[PDB]
């Protein structure tokens, strides 16, 4: 009895779950970087891990929030995704109540980015934990 | 490895059953009048 | 079976027939040469393809020619 | 000689006027490449789906079956709000109708052996067709309403894509005061 | 016995020769019983479809086996430390230490470490996870199924094409140049601009968002305005970390030149403009021939009209049109020769100018790729000459080629073969004399007596490309040359930075050993050309056997008469030239691998001092680098190299069996 | 035989005088390269587009459509073109003229086979070609006004480039 | 073997005289040799001038000189056609 | 990562390709 919109919602939720379970790999990697004989931050690893996994986490969360706010017009009822031209008949994804965690995680990215330039292992660990908790809250509220 | 049973199922099949049947049927084909 | 041809450059020296181990060639009457005879191959089903006739031919590039074709029990020299 | 619809182009040789709705309009020469019976069967099937689609969009914009999945008037979002199982039910009924009405001949060569006239599925339960003079006019009206409904359904579904209001909802909402 | 249904003569053979000769003549459709030209072309078309499907299935299998058993998602994050996995191992003949020793790559099961470089290629073109690898494998499985269905369909009645369709040269040339070369290159440039470059800058583009994520912030408005140089503004910074937005630019089309300073590979925007330009050039080439609309060139008129009026080429190219259209073997030889030349070009240019991120640091992958494509090149060139010889045997009509260029090749074939013999003997005599001379004088304790010629021509070429090592001060190594001022605003800084940094394989420094090994390579190329050309031109007949064309392309001999006629056919010339081709690719790969190992070790002077004599090659390259290979397994243990340690010996066995 | 327009030059071989406005003016010999029917289609298409462009420049100086003055401001003639690429007028017109020119491509393909008169789209809703002399008079007038409109559009647009005023704004002062 | 097809209008242009026939010039078969020589000189001048403007290449090259630079290889074929027409009595 | 269902889908597509390859081989064999 589930619609196509609900199926896309479940696919996005699965993507969010997968990326949230990927985050502790980065956590363990940064704890291994800290617990070393010559502790150095592998900046490239943290930036690439963010740009794949945390970025697809934000993208899937944004698409889920867009489907939550608009509904069937965000699942394809307005047609193909567009940039420029006509006028967007869609509500912004900020209008969803579920966007608050989405507002946290992104700014937390900058902390990670700053930590990747700063070398702060525990900053990366704590920000990864914050992403994990915000993803868990988002998934357990979204249902 | 997801679906780890598949190598242990398919490698003996592909390496012993497939060539045996191929050689048997090819033998039957090339030797029949 | 192999194919054996005799071209009209044959001088009728009978060397190719004498060199044949399988009795494939024989000399027949002809008017194209001074010897009055030309080689012929009526029995090419017994030809093994040894080309002893081609070795025996004295005319510049050979008058008797063996073209190897489909292999049979006789042409393969099989005693089994 | 010269086509009636397009005066400057020569008349297509396959369109001799025996088929109804013929004004000699084949500028791209599809009739030379493909069989005319296949093209007429395709034209009627596309037109019949577009007639059903235009009538469907017009009536669902105003009146709907009572449920929250079916209550959205806009057709494109209606396709996404209703359950996908029901779409599979639509697809399966269309598939069995396609397999039965075609008498299981669906290839290009196989439909026209033991051949039925194109667009005739031997479906006429009310039997208005029996009179030939009514038949020819019915044929012409079916071809013209099919082409007109192809254009109408295209305009409605793309107008839903820009506007999101439905066909009459888009028609009432032409904004005569836009900045651009 | 009806296995060889295509040969009645083979099917009546009462011996085991029937199976072997049916196996070896199964795809020789021209020699089959009652083969007509239309049936021949249709079978060839369907077989080409089947080979295309096989290629697609192999690539889909690579993609699937990586998405299932690889470590691509781990490798993308840390490309320069994580060892790439090709596929999983399940071998029940293994003991436990072999299971332990092959468990690498961060996984818990035995794996093989990939040398094909598919990781770098797939990462560079924008794949990051395992999901899109599986989706690509599915798409190629579907595409292979589509081409299998097309191969079946285009053999079915009322779809079998006629001989006029197959021999439509102008239409096939226009469509394959404009669409198969041009539009494919334009679409690949589109994929690079739309997908690969944003994924290189840490922003995800897939099918779900590529219609709403613009490749450039200004959109297609600068393209439609003619302000194309806006696409050249704000390129990637020299601090850019690949796959992230840190230091990323916004440009989509540049000609910056040189390498990305982190990946040590070519800029992706340069690749996108290159493939865009290649598409434009090829579509312009693909409107050249007349097909249905009066405009365009006629191939027959071009061939017949280019006869030089001095008469040095005879009738010129008259009759070459019908000879080429009617002979599939002449076409096959031309295609194989051109393909071999370009895969040699791929092998040289990809190590010298790599395009895939982090692949210049994968030494095993570079060695495997170079060796693989160079051996493919040798095979393709040998096949080109062999099938040209087959064209002389089966398809050459002298009466249709009276005073043609082909006929004039045949009329001075003796001069060609004699001069090839002269240059081969010249090269071999003096190259071997210099090598043996250097060996003898180094063995006697006097390396200062070696004959060491500096390769000043190629060093002058390197300086013309901008290499300042040799002090030639000419062209791009001159700061006042007109070429330098011409290119100073476009590409000169990046190219000069890449060519004058000794951290890559861009125009590597060369010495007397490089001179000697290139002249040895010239010797081997000229000698293989001598064998192949002599086989092709004597295929129709010689003084020992003037009626060779009556006996076909392949036959054992003409008997012990006339002195003996062993290995007289052109197939036998192919057979003799295969060893020389193996020798030439062996010399090339030995040179490449020894030079690259000595540079990568930081010990290039070992190559510079040891490559001038044969004992240096035997000791410092063959003997010295054999130690980890022969210690893959020993009485003390085994490690992951053991399989190669087996395969090595395997080769030493099977090679000998050939003898 | 010498050309009538250029008396010191030989008459072109591909110019017969059967076409409207043929006085034998072709000093560079362009008619020897191209098909004369293709060239006459090129001339007629250029002339008709230039007639419409000249009339449009004069009318858009004379008056503007409702609402156009807010979209374009005070950037009359070619200055609106760029502006209307930002709006949707230029794309819509390009699409519909591309449709019409696909059918014109088919018409040109029929012209090149000797089965269509040059410039003949058989578009005479209001019947004016009721007499074969009035037809020739209208052909000569059409080709002359087409050439005149080509040069008139050149003058209007390049004078607009120099001044920024327009064709009829210039004549006001 | 099978008849080798050609597009319609393919003629025999094989020549052994001093110059080829004008048919090898295709659509330019009716242009006089003087016009070809004048166009070759004019194309040489325009192509050389445009090329000399675009030898100091920038990231914003002028499109007009870029088009006009392609007249520089055109003049070679033009003087070859001029030689062909001059020895053809044209 | 990849699941069991995805591998099964790939196996089904490979079986379809096997049927098509068998059909092409039969068509080529006349
Ligand atoms: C490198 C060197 C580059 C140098 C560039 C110099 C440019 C100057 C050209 C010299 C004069 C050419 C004379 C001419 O053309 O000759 C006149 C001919 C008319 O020839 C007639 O052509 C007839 C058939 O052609 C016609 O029929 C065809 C089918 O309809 C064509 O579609 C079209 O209608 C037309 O070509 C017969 O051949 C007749 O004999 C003949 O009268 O014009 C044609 O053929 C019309 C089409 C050719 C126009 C030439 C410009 C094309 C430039 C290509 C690049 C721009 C591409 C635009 C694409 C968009 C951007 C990518
Ligand atoms: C050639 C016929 C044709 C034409 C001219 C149009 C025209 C249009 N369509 Mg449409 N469409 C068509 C067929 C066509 N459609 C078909 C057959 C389908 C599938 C059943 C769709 C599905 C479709 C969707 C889902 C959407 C559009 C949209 C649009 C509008 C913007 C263009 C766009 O996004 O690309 C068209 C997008 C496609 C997915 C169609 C691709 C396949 C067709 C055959 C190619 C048509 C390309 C066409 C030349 C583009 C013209 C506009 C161009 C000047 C930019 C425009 C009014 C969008 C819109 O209205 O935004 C508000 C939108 O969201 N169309
Ligand atoms: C420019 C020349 C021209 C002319 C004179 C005509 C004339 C005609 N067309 Mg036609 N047509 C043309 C071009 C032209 N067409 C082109 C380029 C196309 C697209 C390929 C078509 C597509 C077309 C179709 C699909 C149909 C016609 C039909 C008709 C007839 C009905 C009259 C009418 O107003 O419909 C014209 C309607 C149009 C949409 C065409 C508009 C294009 C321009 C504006 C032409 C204007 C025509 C003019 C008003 C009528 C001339 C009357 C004349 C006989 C006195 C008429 C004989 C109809 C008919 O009777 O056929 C059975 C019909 O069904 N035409
Ligand atoms: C890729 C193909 C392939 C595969 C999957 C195997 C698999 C195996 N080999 Mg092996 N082998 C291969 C190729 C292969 N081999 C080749 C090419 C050679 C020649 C060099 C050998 C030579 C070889 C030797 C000499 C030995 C093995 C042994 C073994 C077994 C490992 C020991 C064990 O635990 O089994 C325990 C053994 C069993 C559980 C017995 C399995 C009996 C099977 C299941 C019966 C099936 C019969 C037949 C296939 C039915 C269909 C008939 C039809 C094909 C006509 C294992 C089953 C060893 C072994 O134990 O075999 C006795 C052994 O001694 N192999
Ligand atoms: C635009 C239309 C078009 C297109 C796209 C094709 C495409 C093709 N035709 Mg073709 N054909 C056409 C029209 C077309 N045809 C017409 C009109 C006719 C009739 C006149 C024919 C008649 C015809 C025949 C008779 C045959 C083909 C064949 C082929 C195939 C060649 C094999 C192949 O895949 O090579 C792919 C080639 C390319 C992609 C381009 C060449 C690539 C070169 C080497 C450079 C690439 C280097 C590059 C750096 C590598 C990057 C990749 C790397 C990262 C891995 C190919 C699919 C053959 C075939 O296989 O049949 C099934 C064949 O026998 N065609
Ligand atoms: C190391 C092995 C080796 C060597 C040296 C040669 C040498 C030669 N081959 Mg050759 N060949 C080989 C292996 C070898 N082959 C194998 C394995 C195959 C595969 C079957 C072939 C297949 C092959 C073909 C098919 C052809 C050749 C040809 C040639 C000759 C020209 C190439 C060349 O460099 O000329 C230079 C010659 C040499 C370097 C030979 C050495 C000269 C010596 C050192 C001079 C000094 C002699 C010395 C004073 C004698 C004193 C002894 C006395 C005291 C008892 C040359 C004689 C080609 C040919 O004849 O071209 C004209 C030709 O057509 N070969
Ligand atoms: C100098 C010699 C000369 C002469 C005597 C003519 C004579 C003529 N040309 Mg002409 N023309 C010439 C050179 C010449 N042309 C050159 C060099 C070109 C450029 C390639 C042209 C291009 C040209 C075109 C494009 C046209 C003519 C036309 C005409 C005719 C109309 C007369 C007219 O309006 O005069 C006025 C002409 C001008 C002001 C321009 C020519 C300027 C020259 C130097 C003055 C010659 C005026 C002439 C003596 C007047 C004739 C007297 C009387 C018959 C009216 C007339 C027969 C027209 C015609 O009907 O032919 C189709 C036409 O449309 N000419
Ligand atoms: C592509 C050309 C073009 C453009 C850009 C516009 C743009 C506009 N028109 Mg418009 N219009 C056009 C052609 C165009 N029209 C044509 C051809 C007609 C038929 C004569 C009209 C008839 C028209 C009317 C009747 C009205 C507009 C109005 C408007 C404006 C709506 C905002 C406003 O003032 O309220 C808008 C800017 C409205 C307006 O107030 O404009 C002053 C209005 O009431 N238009
Ligand atoms: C839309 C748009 C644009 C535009 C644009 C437009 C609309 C451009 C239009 C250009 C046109 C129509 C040019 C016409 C030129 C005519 C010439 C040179 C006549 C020569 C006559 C000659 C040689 C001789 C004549 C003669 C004489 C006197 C003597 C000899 C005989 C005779 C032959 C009779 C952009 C791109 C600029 C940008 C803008 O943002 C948007
Ligand atoms: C035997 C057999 C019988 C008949 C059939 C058959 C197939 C025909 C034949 C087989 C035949 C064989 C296999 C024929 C195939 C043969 C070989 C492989 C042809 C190699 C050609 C190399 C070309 C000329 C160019 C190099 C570039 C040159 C132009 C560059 C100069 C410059 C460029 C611009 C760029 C920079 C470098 C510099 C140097 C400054
Ligand atoms: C006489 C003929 C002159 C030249 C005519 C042809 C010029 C090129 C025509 C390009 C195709 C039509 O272009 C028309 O649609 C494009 C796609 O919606 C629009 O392009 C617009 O939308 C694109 C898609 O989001 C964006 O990437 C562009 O930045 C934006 O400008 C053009 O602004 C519009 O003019």
């Amino acid at each position: 009895a589930a619609s196509i919109t609900d199926k896309q919602k479940t696919v996005l939720a699965g993507k969010i779950t997968v990326a949230a379970n990927k985050v502790p790999v980065l956590t363990a990697a940064v704890e291994k970087m800290k617990s070393g004989k010559k502790p150095k931050m592998d900046r490239d690893y943290v930036l690439r891990f963010s740009a794949l996994y945390l970025t697809t986490l934000v993208d899937a969360m944004d698409q889920y929030c867009l489907r939550d706010a608009n509904g069937a017009k965000a699942a394809g009822g307005a047609g193909i995704p567009k940039v420029g031209g006509f006028k967007s008949t869609l509500a912004p994804s900020s209008a969803s109540a579920l966007y608050g965690n989405v507002d946290s995680i992104k700014e937390d990215m900058q902390t990670i980015r700053d930590a990747a330039f700063k070398g702060d292992f525990d900053g990366v660990i704590k920000a990864a934990g914050d992403i994990q908790t915000s993803a868990t809250a988002f998934l357990g509220q979204a249902n | 490895m997801t679906a780890a049973y598949l190598p242990s199922i398919l490698v003996p099949i592909i390496g012993l059953i497939f060539p045996g049947l191929v050689m048997a049927f090819a033998f039957i084909y090339i030797e029949q009048d | 079976s192999h194919s054996v041809k005799v071209y009209d450059t044959c001088i009728g020296c009978t060397q190719c027939v004498r060199a044949c181990p399988c009795d494939v060639l024989e000399m027949v009457s002809w008017d194209g040469c001074k010897a009055g005879q030309i080689a012929s191959a009526p029995r090419t089903e017994d030809c093994i393809g040894c080309k002893r006739c081609e070795t025996a031919c004295p005319t510049d590039f050979l008058s008797v020619r063996v073209y190897l074709g489909g292999e049979t029990t006789r042409s393969m020299g099989l005693a089994y | 000689d010269m086509s009636a619809s397009v005066p400057f182009l020569p008349r297509p040789a396959a369109l001799d006027g025996s088929m109804v709705g013929d004004v000699g309009f084949d500028p791209l020469g599809f009739t030379t490449k493909y069989d005319i019976k296949w093209l007429r069967e395709a034209e009627l099937k596309h037109g019949r789906v577009c007639m059903l689609a235009s009538l469907g969009c017009i009536v669902q914009e105003f009146v709907h079956l009572p449920s929250e999945a079916t209550s959205n008037p806009v057709a494109s979002e209606a396709f996404f709000q209703v359950p996908a199982g029901g779409l599979w039910q639509i697809f399966a009924a269309i598939g069995i109708i396609e397999h039965f009405s075609n008498n299981f001949k669906m290839s290009g060569s196989t439909m026209f052996s033991d051949g039925r006239a194109p667009g005739d599925l031997s479906f006429d339960p009310l039997n208005f067709g029996k009179n030939p003079s009514a038949r020819a006019r019915y044929e012409l009206a079916e071809i013209k309403n099919g082409r007109l409904a192809m254009m109408g359904f295209s305009g409605m579904i793309h107008g839903c894509f820009i506007t999101g209001k439905g066909p009459l909802g888009a028609l009432g909402s032409l904004d005569w005061h836009q900045s651009f | 016995t009806k296995f060889p249904k295509f040969s009645q003569a083979l099917a009546q053979d009462p011996a085991t020769r029937r199976i072997w000769y049916g196996l070896a003549t199964a795809h020789d459709l021209e020699s089959h019983d009652g083969m007509t030209e239309e049936n021949l072309y249709q079978k060839i078309f369907a077989s080409h479809f089947g080979h295309l499907a096989v290629i697609f299935l192999w690539t889909s299998g690579n993609l699937f086996h990586l998405a299932w058993q690889g470590n691509f998602e781990q490798w993308v994050l840390n490309p320069l430390k994580v060892k790439p996995i090709a596929h999983a191992i399940w071998d029940p003949h293994f003991g436990q230490p072999a299971v332990k020793a092959f468990t690498k790559g961060g996984v818990s099961y035995p794996v093989n470490i990939a040398t094909s470089g598919v990781y770098h290629w797939w990462y560079t073109i924008g794949m990051r996870s395992n999901t899109d690898l599986y989706a690509g494998s599915l798409f190629l499985l579907f595409l292979a199924g589509v081409f299998l269905f097309a191969g079946w369909l285009h053999l079915q009645p009322k779809f079998r094409p006629g001989l006029s369709w197959f021999k439509n040269n102008e239409s096939r040339l226009n469509h394959h140049l404009s669409g198969l070369f041009g539009f494919s290159s334009l679409a690949w440039s589109a994929h690079l601009i739309h997908v690969a470059i944003p994924e290189a800058r840490g922003q995800h583009v897939g099918w779900d968002n590529f219609t709403k994520v613009a490749p450039h912030p200004a959109g297609l408005q600068p393209f439609f305005s003619g302000n194309w140089g806006v696409y050249a503004a704000a390129p990637d910074t020299t601090n850019h970390i690949f796959g992230t937005s840190e230091g990323a630019g916004t440009a989509i089309l540049t000609f910056l030149g040189g390498f990305h300073p982190q990946t040590q590979a070519l800029w992706l925007t340069d690749i996108a403009h290159h493939h865009l330009a290649i598409g434009v050039v090829f579509i312009f080439a693909g409107h050249m021939y007349r097909t249905n609309w009066g405009i365009g060139h006629s191939l027959k008129e071009i061939l017949d009209a280019h006869r030089p009026p001095g008469g040095r080429l005879g009738a010129g190219h008259k009759g070459i049109f019908e000879t080429l259209t009617n002979s599939l073997h002449f076409q096959l030889g031309l295609a194989l020769a051109s393909l071999g030349v370009i895969t040699s070009l791929v092998a040289q240019h990809m190590y010298a100018l790599p395009s895939y991120a982090f692949i210049a640091k994968d030494y095993v992958t570079q060695s495997a790729l170079y060796t693989h494509h160079q051996y493919i090149a040798g095979f393709l060139m040998v096949g080109a000459f062999a099938h040209g010889a087959i064209f002389f045997v089966r398809d050459y009509d002298p009466e249709q080629n009276k005073n043609n260029v082909l006929a004039r090749i045949l009329d001075h074939k003796e001069a060609i073969i004699s001069h090839l013999s002269w240059v081969s003997l010249f090269l071999g005599f003096h190259t071997l004399g210099i090598y043996v001379h250097n060996d003898v004088v180094v063995a006697f304790g006097t390396p200062e007596k070696q004959i060491l010629v500096e390769p000043v021509f190629a060093q002058w070429i390197q300086a013309s490309s901008g290499k300042a090592l040799y002090g030639f001060d000419v062209f791009l190594s001159s700061s006042n040359s007109v070429a330098t001022n011409a290119s100073s605003n476009i590409w000169l800084p990046g190219w000069l930075e890449a060519i004058n940094s000794g951290k890559n394989s861009l125009f590597l420094p060369i010495g007397p050993g490089d001179f000697l090994i290139h002249h040895a390579i010239a010797l081997a190329l000229h000698t293989t050309t001598l064998i192949l050309v002599k086989g092709a031109l004597d295929a129709r007949g010689s003084k020992l056997m003037p009626d060779k064309k009556d006996f076909g392309y392949s036959f054992p001999c003409d008997g012990p008469g006339r002195g003996g006629t062993c290995d007289i056919s052109a197939w036998d010339a192919f057979y003799l030239s295969m060893f020389w081709m193996l020798n030439t690719i062996g010399w090339v790969t030995f040179y490449w691998h020894w030079k690259h190992v000595t540079i990568w070790q930081g010990n290039a002077g070992q190559f510079n001092e040891s490559s001038t004599y044969i004992m240096g090659w035997l000791r410092d390259y063959l003997w010295l680098n054999s130690s980890p290979l022969i210690n893959g397994y020993n009485p003390f243990g085994m490690n992951s190299l053991s399989v190669w340690s087996w395969m090595f010996l395997f080769g030493h066995l099977i090679w000998a069996t050939g003898f | 035989a010498m050309s009538d327009s250029v008396p010191f030059l030989k008459q072109p071989e591909a110019l017969d005088g059967s076409m409207a406005g043929d006085v034998g003016f072709d000093p560079l010999g362009f008619s020897s390269i191209g098909d004369i029917n293709f060239l006459r289609e090129a001339e007629l298409k250029h002339g008709r587009i230039a007639m419409l462009a000249a009339a449009g420049s004069i009318a858009q100086d004379i008056f503007t459509f409702p609402g156009v003055s807010k979209v374009v401001g005070t950037a009359k003639m070619t200055g609106v073109h760029d502006i209307l690429v930002k709006q949707g007028a230029m794309g819509q017109l390009l699409l519909w003229l591309s449709f019409l020119e696909v059918f014109g491509t088919i018409a040109l393909l029929e012209t090149l086979d000797g089965k269509r008169a040059p410039g003949d789209f058989k578009f005479d809703p209001l019947n004016f070609s009721k007499n074969p002399e009035t037809f020739k008079r209208y052909q000569l007038a059409e080709i002359k006004n087409g050439r005149l409109a080509m040069m008139g559009v050149g003058g209007m647009v390049h004078g607009y480039f120099i001044t920024g005023k327009g064709p009829l704004e210039l004549l006001g002062n | 073997y099978s008849p080798v097809p050609s597009p319609e209008g393919t003629k025999e242009v094989y020549w052994e005289t001093k110059a080829p026939s004008s048919d090898v010039l295709g659509i330019g078969a009716g242009v006089s040799s003087g016009n070809f020589a004048a166009s070759s000189v004019v194309a040489l001048m325009i192509g050389g001038f445009c090329t000399g403007q675009v030898i100091p290449l920038t990231s914003d090259p002028n499109p007009l000189f870029l088009i006009g630079s392609f007249l520089l290889p055109y003049s070679w074929a033009l003087h070859v056609a001029a030689w062909i027409q001059k020895n053809n009595g044209k | 990562m990849i699941s069991d269902t995805q591998i099964f889908i790939a196996l089904i597509l490979a079986l379809v390709s096997l049927v098509l390859a068998i059909r092409l081989g039969r068509a080529l064999y006349q």
